[PDB]
């Protein structure tokens, strides 16, 4: 019901400018905020509170105190992450980076 | 685990290639025709890796294999032939 | 871009774990007992003798003389010159380690027969002694139980000397006359 | 004592090879990266097995050129020496401070130290040898070493061995 | 489930967990006067078996952690008596699906 | 030019995930390093011109791997470095999830 | 903020849309498993109007005189008079379109016909009038059957979701529901035989299309949904140029904050 | 690549382990000593003494050093030292996590000041969560200041099991600045906390503890918060550049370095000699903070570092600090190569699906192509033209790596191509770009079009493309960004062109329509009142270019 009530006041400021938005969008950021169990910020006690990448999560706000707390937590950094593989310098696993590709050895052979 | 191989059998992704597939399909195999790697579609007169590609992929002649990844560490290998370019 | 195995330990920083060597079957962390196959599976450790292992490697460069052919289209003296021919055509000069060592297991060899090392084989992997203990007794030819427990440190009480007497005195009847 | 691992290897290729025949230079580059060298983990990497039954397997193409690399999976007949181990080898050369033996694609040197009192080096007989009252160690004689240490080097391994313990030596 | 008008005394509550393995739920008299479920943005949240646990992460192919959570002390989580580790079906409306099956697990 | 936060934004939305590799390294900063696979630290003694490796304080002249970071990167883990803290890189995971 | 918070977000190879942990966040993005560019705005016929508007654009009754399709409508018309297996199927499409009505009124508290969906409907049927030549003179070809079982059978294969087994099943029925009844709405025996006056060759083209133009529709597996959604938020939140309660950018960074302590508290007693 | 080839497997990092430096480790990676305070000029020659910078670390000249490896200063990275503190230091960051853990565990036992036997501590210990377990454990045993020796059983209270050691009173422990001070009780005895302290009761601390205390035995000990040997960054993190002959030029952490050093000895001086016990801690308070304040500088213990200037120093915590920092300033968003900035100018006879790019900016922007077949003749024509005829070449790369700047080559007039080289040609037309303008806020702001060759300096934009960009042509830059690659500029093809965004997902409608000019135009164009003959007529349809040839 809070998720309902959310997304009821974040349409009423779209509409509030006079402006549309595909329910998706909102629905989704919304849907973001409530998974944790209760409301959840969105601010450097919202989301940088949370288990993900240290090296995302330093990316907003609380640096070098996070990337401490790393150091400090022994923490381990999956590489999952847009802001980690982009850190990184290599291919994001976002849009093009999802899949991979091969050749066939089979495929090479029957066409010629 | 190499377990995560889902068999050739039982496939819940899309038969048809994404956006970002036939992008990053034709992008490999046009930066591999730059690369002077062999052309399997018979050249029409081309100049243009792009447009080569194209038609290799219009031709099913491309021996490119998506491996699709799920979530969990699980992935689907399907082929440039097998997917439908309906788009 | 090298030469890479199948088994990999947990990466836990610390590195004291490479224990010395010693006759007293201790092996390197690729060549202890439990081996694991291509395919994933369980496999007893591989350890060949002074005649199996140029068996093998004769076997393996025939059907590579044989394998290039299909793709081509679209006594004791006699066997070093015809070992000098094949090596020739199946390496490419830089495998001078495989050569001296093709010379060295035609030279040292203790059977030169398939047959006569796969009734060896039958008489040893009845022992029941570690893969190396075999393959060491299948290649040093000692007569006696005090020569063997000696060469070969690891075996001491692991088989009676009677027995492994008994081994030993088949070994040399099994012996290939050049 | 001679293995017989199975391994791996990343070889990666360039598209220029990415016509039919490709498998033939994948078993091709394999054989020159891997057939004669030596490392200090596996030893000297002899003979791989089956030329045929190489595993080829898909290919995996970067997203910054389009080579490919592969794991080729092989099987092949190694040979890591050690200490303890009782191996016979041909003597190769001769001097003051001893012997060299090879063993293998190997050679273990026996010290002077490394033999028993009787041995005497004696350089004043072509070629330099070794006597005593029944024992004659030259240019090319049989004799049965034990190894004590092994030092691990760039695409060869050496060792020192001892023949002055019991059923050693010439035979 | 014991009913309170008002309140009981931290001396009492103390005996509450104290029994296994059977549970005693606490729910205030005023705060029940008027039910939670039937109000109109409250969608219907169906407590769920250990094979359909089970199955739900069997099919999705997850962990326990990648699933959405419902506080424990949630309205709607004490309505229902859920207890940790157990999973809601919430069947929603969606103004572009009509219906849309969310899944919530106990904290 | 500065390809600045915002136009990170936009590539990810976009998808483009190999222009904005190329974007971020093979345009801009680009850098290869010797990591250690023991410990993942730029300590590495790479003596590329005859192959001489060698990780002090490992033993290590044989597990080595060149990874392709930018040299923004290879400072920000030398800052890191600097303050007492193992930026340690790993090529191979073991978490799996 | 709203761009960082989202980063991670994105569309899977199941429809799920997850982060960098892999926890989910929509079983099926947007609830319906659509690209947003694809959907269009467009209107539910079974909503409104009285139940005698309804009935007088539906119900077929092939047993009454004075309900009967004249066969001047449909070339079977003159021996459909009486069929009550084909009747059976009349009663079904009919119960189906009731249920219909009953289930979006409960949805829509309003009971608004205009909202977004894939597959312009309005289009195909006028591009079928443009393709076909379809003359409102001779009668439609088509039998009874061959409508109601060919919407049944498109229904069956518009897919989102691929999987085997039951959840998967009834997850794929649930998403497609709102289509699916917009589908019935617009594909009934009146409407397909009067309003429209299909032939057989464009009515099975026409269901080729809606097939074609639905299964086009769903979402891209690597979609940024995240950062997309993001972005789809922050650009009218900058063009923002502007009975009293806080709106625009103060309760915007409000509701962003979750303040606890919220300038405007109101509350509405019905 | 970071220039020329080694044999090393290229691998992609697939996990990122964060921990704790080991004095012993920092110690074993160490390549030099670090003695000497100060920096080059061994008897003044400008050469690095071995002691600051270079004793082994890395180059400051034109001269390759680099222990062994040295391949100059590109290519090789820089290599750590070491600094031997006389006593040790707490550090910055961790000064409230070690207050923490000294509130969680007994003095001079080292055992936590909790046990299992507790049923509150029981509901801790469940928790896995590093962070929410830790967070538990300080909240519950901050209360408690007295180890327990004696605890009562699980049984009946009256038979008391020793759970562990000590019934020794534990410390009011509080903060001030760089120190610890704690009170145990007539009188509180207010105590000062030494470093060496707080180390050996942390080096006590049993693993069981230490895992159970938001830590980990491999990576990050609870010991290695306190600071004993300080790890020396090389060079390139603190450059200094000798200017020409005459100069110096040193950086903000090697001054700070250098007062460490400075520190430190003062220390030692008064360990070995003249040793007044309380009189010693003046140059270690002072330790304390020369080595804190080279870390982080903005401390909330007012004293800042302040320069022979005025400035309070560079420390290492402001590098990294974001918003044109070190993460979100060269890692989030950074200054790329193949890159144009210039004024839009309208344009209608353009396409919608194209960007008008200057004569000047297309013979600057550079597309490194290969030499292939299908494009060989194509590519000796551009290296015969030159880097001034408008179709043609900048430089000629080798399949070596090896560059040819075509200019500079005198015989560019006879240069035989082979194939697999690459010939950095000119920006091409029809070649794609992204065409973008700052402030990207939507995926619209980011566009590929297509390339289209002008005179006359600005970038001649659609009239009708200027809605997604949102800026008019009242004097607005843009961004023009060169794909290098085959696969990088098929991206800008199959996923960012222009066509591709007509229908926005933001809204699930148009972006473009038909402005102003066009707008206004077409609506009095359009009526019953608007009349045309057949020479305007004519020509009308002459100007449709895909008109079908029927009047
Ligand atoms: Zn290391
Ligand atoms: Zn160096
Ligand atoms: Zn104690």
């Amino acid at each position: 019901a809070g998720r309902a009530a959310l997304y009821k006041e974040v349409y009423n400021v779209i509409a509030s400018d006079g402006s549309y938005v595909n329910y998706r969008h909102m629905a989704l950021l919304v849907d973001v905020m409530t998974t944790q169990g209760g409301l959840t910020s969105v601010t450097r006690h919202g989301f940088n509170r949370s288990n993900t990448g240290a090296l995302m999560r330093c990316s907003f706000e609380e640096t070098v105190e996070i990337l401490f707390e790393a150091g400090a937590s022994a923490e381990l950094d999956d590489c999952r992450g847009v802001s980690e593989n982009v850190i990184l310098g290599q291919m994001a696993p976002i849009g093009t980076g999802a899949f991979d590709v091969m050749i066939d050895e089979e495929s090479l052979v029957k066409y010629m | 685990l190499k377990e995560k191989a889902i068999p050739k059998d039982q496939r819940a992704t899309t038969p048809y290639m994404t956006k970002y597939e036939r992008a990053r399909i034709l992008g490999t195999r046009a930066l591999q025709i730059s690369m002077n790697a062999p052309v399997f579609v018979d050249l029409e007169g081309e100049t243009d890796p792009l447009r080569i590609a194209m038609k290799e992929l219009a031709e099913k002649k491309i021996p490119l294999v998506i491996r699709r990844y799920l979530p969990d560490g699980s992935f689907e290998d399907w082929s440039v032939e097998e997917l439908i370019v309906d788009l | 871009v090298s030469t890479s195995t199948f088994q990999t330990r947990r990466r836990r920083l610390k590195k004291v774990e490479e224990e010395e060597n010693a006759a007293t079957l201790q092996l390197g962390q690729e060549f202890q007992l439990k081996q694991i196959n291509h395919q994933g599976e369980e496999e007893e450790l591989i350890a060949l003798n002074l005649s199996e292992a140029r068996l093998v490697i004769k076997e393996a460069l025939v059907e590579r003389r044989r394998a290039f052919k299909r793709s081509q289209k679209k006594t004791r003296e006699k066997e070093l010159e015809s070992i000098d021919v094949l090596l020739e055509q199946t390496t490419g000069g830089n495998n001078k380690d495989l050569k001296n060592t093709m010379q060295y297991l035609t030279n040292f060899s203790r059977f030169r027969d398939q047959e006569t090392v796969g009734a060896v084989i039958q008489l040893l992997k009845s022992t029941g002694l570690h893969p190396f203990e075999v393959a060491q007794l299948g290649s040093l030819a000692c007569d006696t139980a005090d020569e063997a427990k000696t060469l070969i440190p690891s075996l001491n009480n692991k088989i009676s000397d009677d027995e492994l007497e008994r081994i030993l005195k088949e070994l040399s009847n099994l012996e290939t006359l050049y | 004592m001679f293995f017989i691992k199975d391994l791996s290897l990343n070889i990666t290729l360039h598209p220029s090879f990415f016509g039919p025949r490709m498998k033939q230079y994948l078993k091709t580059k394999l054989l020159e990266e891997v057939e004669g060298s030596c490392t200090g983990k596996f030893g000297y990497i002899l003979c791989v097995l089956d030329y045929d039954n190489i595993d080829i397997q898909r290919g995996r193409i970067l997203p910054t050129d389009g080579s490919a690399e592969f794991n080729v999976k092989y099987r092949a007949v190694v040979f890591k020496p050690f200490k303890g181990e009782v191996v016979d080898g041909t003597v190769v050369s001769c001097s003051q401070h001893g012997f060299e033996v090879q063993v293998g694609p190997m050679k273990v040197f026996v010290t002077k130290h490394l033999m028993p009192q009787d041995l005497t080096f004696n350089a004043g007989s072509n070629p330099p040898s070794y006597q005593s009252s029944e024992d004659v160690i030259t240019i090319k004689s049989r004799i049965r070493v034990k190894i004590e240490g092994c030092i691990s080097q760039v695409s060869s391994i050496h060792a020192i061995g001892s023949i002055k313990e019991d059923y050693l030596g010439a035979i | 489930i014991f009913v309170y008008q008002n309140n009981i005394t931290p001396s009492a509550m103390k005996l509450v967990p104290s029994i296994p393995p059977a549970t005693i739920e606490t729910f205030n008299e005023a705060a029940l006067v008027v039910n939670i479920t039937h109000h109109e943005l409250v969608p219907k949240h169906i407590r769920l078996s250990s094979d359909e646990k089970r199955e739900l992460l069997k099919r999705y192919r997850l962990k326990e952690s990648q699933l959405p959570r419902i506080q424990r002390a949630d309205p709607v989580a004490l309505y229902l008596g859920l207890k940790r580790g157990e999973v809601v079906k919430i069947i929603r409306k969606s103004e572009t699906s009509g219906r849309y099956a969310s899944y919530r697990i106990c904290m | 030019l500065r390809f600045g936060e915002m136009e990170r934004d936009c590539m990810i939305a976009h998808g483009a995930a190999s222009f904005l590799k190329e974007r971020l390294m093979e345009a801009s900063d680009a850098f290869r390093v010797h990591i250690c696979g023991i410990c993942g630290l730029m300590t590495v003694i790479a003596k590329l011109n005859h192959n001489q490796f060698e990780c002090k304080g490992c033993d290590n002249k044989i597990d080595i791997y060149q990874i392709h970071i930018p040299y923004a990167a290879k400072l920000l883990f030398q800052e890191l470095m600097a303050m007492n803290i193992t930026p340690r890189l790993y090529t191979d995971r073991s978490r799996d999830f | 903020r709203l761009v960082k918070a989202l980063e991670d977000i994105m569309v899977h190879y199941d429809n799920t849309t997850r982060n960098s942990l892999g926890n989910v966040i929509q079983f099926i993005y947007g609830e319906d498993g659509m690209d947003a560019a694809h959907i269009e705005k467009q209107s539910l016929d079974t909503i409104g109007g009285s139940d005698a508007a309804f009935e007088k654009r539906y119900r077929v009754d092939l047993l009454n005189t004075d309900h009967t399709l004249d066969p001047s409508l449909l070339e079977s018309g003159s021996e459909i008079l009486g069929d009550l297996k084909l009747q059976v199927l009349l009663d079904e499409e009919y119960k189906q379109l009731v249920k219909d009505r009953k289930f979006l009124r409960e949805v829509f508290v309003d009971g608004e016909a205009n909202w977004p969906l894939p597959v312009n409907i309005r289009r195909i049927i006028q591009n079928a009038q443009q393709t076909f030549h379809i003359d409102h003179t001779k009668p439609s070809d088509l039998t009874i059957k061959d409508i109601v079982l060919g919407v049944k059978d498109l229904q069956e294969n518009l897919l989102v979701l691929r999987g085997k087994n039951e959840i998967i099943q009834n997850a794929q029925r649930d998403a497609v529901t709102l289509f699916c009844c917009l589908l019935r709405s617009r594909l009934a025996t009146r409407r397909v035989l009067q309003e429209y006056r299909l032939t057989k060759q464009a009515f099975d083209w026409v269901l080729s299309n809606i097939e074609a133009q639905f299964l086009r529709s769903v979402v891209h597996p690597g979609e940024m949904v995240g950062v997309l959604a993001a972005q789809s938020i922050g650009e009218p939140a900058t063009q923002m140029t502007l009975k009293k309660v806080t709106s625009g950018v103060p309760r915007l960074k409000e509701i962003l904050n979750v303040a606890k302590n919220m300038k405007t508290p109101s509350l509405t007693v019905y | 690549v970071g220039q020329q080839y080694s044999s090393a497997p290229l691998r992609t990092v697939k996990e990122v382990q964060f921990g704790l430096f080991s004095p012993e480790e920092v110690r074993a990676i160490s390549v030099a000593k670090i003695r000497f305070p100060e920096t080059m000029d061994e008897t003044q020659t400008r050469a690095k003494i071995g002691g600051l910078n270079d004793p082994r670390l890395g180059s400051i000249d034109r001269n390759l050093k680099c222990q062994t490896c040295q391949e100059g200063m590109n290519e090789c990275p820089g290599h750590f030292g070491h600094i031997d503190l006389a006593k040790p230091v707490f550090h910055v960051g961790f000064i409230a996590k070690i207050k923490k853990v000294c509130e969680c565990v007994c003095m001079h036992c080292g055992k936590l000041l909790l046990d299992e036997h507790n049923e509150l501590m029981r509901q801790a210990l469940a928790i896995k969560d590093s962070k929410k377990r830790f967070a538990a454990i300080w909240t519950l045993c901050k209360t408690k200041m007295v180890c327990e020796t004696d605890v009562p059983s699980e049984d009946d209270p009256t038979q008391l099991v020793s759970r562990g050691g000590c019934g020794n009173t534990q410390p009011t422990i509080r903060k001030d600045g760089l120190k610890l001070v704690g009170s145990w009780k007539d009188e509180p005895e207010l105590r000062v906390l030494s470093t060496e302290e707080i180390l050996n009761i942390f080096k006590h601390i049993s693993v069981k503890d230490f895992t159970s205390l938001g830590f980990n035995e491999v990576f990050s000990r609870p010991e290695w918060m306190i600071l004993t040997c300080l790890p020396v960054p090389p060079p390139p993190v603190r450059p200094s550049i000798s200017f020409n002959e005459s100069q110096r030029g040193e950086d903000d952490l090697t001054f700070k370095l250098a007062d460490i050093l400075k520190a430190n000895i003062s220390l030692e001086t008064l360990e070995h000699n003249g040793a007044p016990h309380h009189a010693i801690e003046e140059a270690e308070s002072l330790l304390q903070f020369h080595v804190a304040t080279y870390m982080d500088n903005d401390i909330a213990g007012q004293p800042q570092a302040l320069q022979k200037s005025g400035r309070p120093v560079k420390s290492i915590r402001a590098r990294l600090k974001g918003k044109e920092g070190r993460i979100r300033g060269n890692l989030m968003g950074k200054r790329v190569d193949f890159s144009a900035r210039t004024v839009i100018s309208g344009d209608p006879n353009l396409e919608l699906d194209q960007v008008g790019v200057p004569k000047s900016i297309a013979k600057t922007l550079t597309y490194p192509e290969v030499v292939t077949p299908y494009n060989i003749d194509r590519l000796t024509q551009l290296v015969r033209n030159g880097p001034n005829e408008h179709p043609g070449a900048k430089y000629v790369i080798r399949d070596s790596g090896d560059r040819i700047d075509l200019r500079y080559s005198k015989r560019a007039g006879d240069i035989q191509l082979q194939y697999g080289w690459k010939v950095e040609r000119h920006i091409m037309d029809n070649d794609p770009v992204l065409f973008n303008r700052q402030p990207s806020l939507h995926k619209m702001s980011m566009m590929a079009h297509r390339v289209k060759v002008i005179p006359y300096s600005t970038f001649r934009l659609n009239l009708s493309v200027t809605s997604p960009y949102n800026a008019d042509f009242d004097g607005d830059e843009m961004n023009l960004h060169v794909p290098q690659s085959e696969e990088t500029r098929a991206e800008l093809s199959q996923l960012c062109a222009v066509p591709l965004q007509i229908v926005s997902p933001q809204s699930n409608k148009p972006c473009m329509g038909i402005v102003q000019d066009t707008l206004c135009g077409i609506r009095k164009l359009t009526l019953r009142d608007t009349f045309i003959e057949l020479d305007q007529v004519l020509n009308m349809l002459y100007w449709v270019p895909d008109w079908d040839g029927v009047i």
